[PDB]
């Protein structure tokens, strides 16, 4: 906005700004018991099984 | 020639047998007859006929 005063006149200005993105990684660890995951496959024998 | 069985007995352990195995350590034989004994029919003597 100028005006009557004794400053000097404004020209028009630019903005130019940069944003970038963060990796963010994620991990978790299960263990699964040998025999667990062996007598999933093994067969039906008894109803006790 | 004598007669006798073609096959073997079964015992299996399913039913009420197969709750107290896992839940204690330890699984009557015919469970079913054994109650029969106490809690359906009790003081009653021993009578081999």
């Amino acid at each position: 906005i100028a005006h009557g005063d004794g400053r000097r006149p404004n020209k028009q200005r630019q903005y130019i700004v940069m944003k970038a993105c963060n990796k963010h990684h994620i991990g978790a660890e299960i263990e699964l018991a040998a025999a667990d995951i062996e007598l999933l496959f093994a067969e039906k024998e008894t109803p006790l099984d | 020639a004598m007669s006798g069985p073609a096959a073997y007995a079964s015992y299996v352990v399913r039913g009420a047998n197969l709750v107290t195995a896992v839940s204690y350590g330890r699984a009557m034989r015919n469970f079913e007859q054994f109650m029969a004994r106490i809690v359906d029919h009790p003081n009653a003597l021993p009578s081999v006929e």
